[PDB]
């Protein structure tokens, strides 16, 4: 329960995720639950066969998420404690 | 849960549903189902089987 | 004790102390192949003198963005104001972008109304073009477009599409004899948008 | 300027001085 | 402190797999559920293979299939996402 | 009413032969005898058979141990 | 004589295993470890989508939520 500590650190992080559904979302993190829950503003979301979606915010279930792609700017070691 | 030996049909997931009369349930919300039959396609029996809280989209009379 | 449990729960507690019983992870010592994952290739490093500064590349990068920063603020005016061709018309867009008539620059007033599965449908084929023909001023035009044109978050194979392009690029670079070739500061240019700018930075040509 | 984009892409080609 | 088990418990025994390439700056292959395979490195992870990874290559083939791949310079991968790991994969151009 | 674990129980000590509904996948069942199980409801199961659909046939597997999460539903058989 | 799953998987290491996967797919190597969880390593591990073997990967994790089955083998 210490990876998940991580997640929680990173409010204010803009991101993108893939979804189980391979949809690419990137926006802001407005806070992360500790079952990987994610709420989001600022979000496009791009999507196989359909155009882009703006959307002032989004929030994500845990499960549903294949990974996050981080800012390659972020300080892992740091955040890493 | 006031459902007891009343029959019921059930959706399990993975787009299959079965009826039955439920005789027993868990905490976990795991439950026993007798004289079941599993339609398809027509159906058929099982008699008496035990079902996860999960794999059990719907649930109705 | 030695009788047979009755109920699960003495079972399920039985069964626990003997789990206790035992040790939690277990190794096996062994005494004496594989496949192999091919894998793309990077970019190729710039012939010794050809590689951009960094300032050079963090300047165009920052550049493009504005760029982007337009286009997407106008491109609702430019939506309404050359029969273009179908969506999956490879040789139809070839053509047309580029000509054997002669091509139909990408202008503001084109591509704006082009829709993001076509954006990258075109790029494959001018891409699919460059691969088998010379690289030209005006491929550098229209491919600079569309990638102005691409909306991030991209998908996954967007991003291989573009990757393949700099890897051709890179390629193309070795050929040149002279810093005079006019290919140059395209190729790196568009090196640097997709290396810096779409975030593949493996691909990036950092210096000395 | 219904070629702002041609005309960027030259202006970044011309940028590059080395 | 008793939670010192647990570390020796990634030492040895399967974890012991990716304790590798946090210890030793080395590249795994994990073969993911998109059905697409990433080779990184490990910078962390937990018992439920959730991880941070480091330059990692998504990499697929589609279709006569063509390969495809992109490249991810930091990666917080859900454990659920996981089916299995390489240790010292074997990767050619 | 009975919770199920002792229906499970049951199976053990009659050593019932019985089929799974495997969560994941529809296609396939389980089955085999009931040797062993615990609190994760995970199943070592004896003398087992992958039983596949519509194609009426089954795999000898010999004594596997099943996981829990994989588990939909139970019958006997 | 009830053999109980921690005892069992403990009994499988050092030898020949066959693990199949929530997915289907399948994977025959050596149990060299495993741990409270069951995750389990393999060597010498093949591959076999659809009953095809696919590929030889040495060593290999497999995190534990994702096995359906693991069963001996010689």
């Amino acid at each position: 329960m210490k990876l998940v500590r991580f997640l929680m650190k990173l409010s204010h992080e803009t991101v993108t995720i893939e979804l189980k559904n391979g949809t690419q979302v990137h926006g802001t993190i407005t806070g992360v639950d500790v079952s990987m829950n994610t709420h989001l503003k600022a979000v496009k979301m791009t999507l196989k066969n359909r155009e882009p979606v703006q959307l002032e915010t989004l929030s994500i279930r845990g499960n549903n998420i294949r990974y996050f792609i981080l800012p390659d700017s972020l300080p892992l070691d740091t955040l890493l404690v | 849960k006031k459902f007891m030996d009343k029959k019921l049909s059930l959706k399990l997931n993975g787009g299959r549903h079965v009826q039955g009369i439920l005789r027993g349930f868990d905490p976990f919300m795991n439950l026993v189902i007798d004289e079941c039959v599993e339609m398809a396609g027509q159906q058929n029996n099982i008699g008496m089987v035990v079902i996860r809280g999960n794999s059990i989209i719907m649930l109705e009379a | 004790p030695s009788v047979p449990p009755r109920t699960p729960q003495e079972y399920l507690r039985r069964v626990q102390i003997e789990a206790a019983q035992c040790p939690d992870v277990v190794v096996a010592q062994i005494d004496p192949k594989q496949s192999v994952n091919i894998s793309l290739s990077g970019c190729q490093p710039a012939p010794e003198g050809y590689s951009p500064t960094l300032q050079w590349q963090q300047q165009q990068v920052a550049q493009f963005s504005t760029v982007r920063q337009n286009v997407n603020k106008h491109r609702s005016h430019w939506k309404s104001q050359v029969t273009m061709p179908k969506s999956e018309d490879e040789e139809g867009w070839k053509k047309f972008c580029l000509g054997e008539q002669i091509g139909f620059p990408p202008l503001l007033s084109i591509v704006s109304r082009m829709n993001q599965a076509t954006v990258t449908s075109v790029l494959e084929y001018l891409s699919n073009w460059f691969g088998e023909r010379d690289f030209t001023p005006e491929l550098g035009r229209w491919l600079y477009a569309l990638l102005a044109c691409l909306e991030k978050p991209l998908l996954p194979e967007a991003h291989s599409l573009i990757r393949q392009l700099a890897r051709r690029c890179s390629e193309v670079r070795l050929l040149v004899d002279s810093k005079d070739d006019e290919r140059v500061p395209a190729l790196n240019l568009l090196i640097c948008l997709v290396s810096r700018y779409f975030d593949q930075r493996d691909l990036a040509d950092e210096p000395s | 300027d219904d070629t702002a984009l041609i005309k960027a892409y030259d202006k970044a080609v011309a940028s590059f001085k080395h | 402190e008793l939670q010192k088990r647990e570390e020796e418990e990634f030492n040895t025994g399967p974890l012991s797999v990716l304790t590798q390439s946090v210890k030793n700056n080395t590249q795994v292959l994990i073969n993911c559920r998109n059905n697409k395979k990433l080779l990184g490195r490990v910078k962390a992870f937990d018992r439920h293979c959730n991880m941070v990874l480091e330059n990692v290559k998504e990499m697929w083939t589609e279709v006569k299939p063509v390969n495809k791949d992109r490249y991810i310079s930091k990666m917080f991968l859900r454990g659920d996402s996981v089916i299995v790991v390489l240790r010292n994969p074997l990767i050619a151009g | 009413m009975v919770q199920p674990i002792n229906l499970i129980f049951r199976y053990l000590q009659n050593r019932s032969r019985i089929q799974v509904w495997l969560y994941e996948q529809v296609n396939m069942r389980i089955e085999g005898c009931i040797i062993g199980f615990d609190e994760y409801m995970n199943l070592v199961l004896d003398d087992a058979e992958e039983i596949h659909s519509k194609t009426k046939s089954r795999k000898q597997l010999g004594r596997i141990m099943l996981k829990g999460d994989n588990i939909t539903l139970l019958q006997s058989v | 004589l009830p053999l109980n799953p921690k005892p069992f998987l403990n009994g499988l290491t050092g030898k020949p295993v066959m693990v199949k996967l929530k997915w289907g797919m399948e994977y025959k190597g050596y149990l060299v470890s495993v741990d409270g969880y069951m995750n389990m390593q393999l060597a010498n591990t093949e591959e076999y989508i659809d009953g095809a073997l696919s590929g030889h990967l040495g060593e290999v994790l497999i995190r534990c939520n994702n096995v359906l089955y693991i069963r001996g083998v010689e």
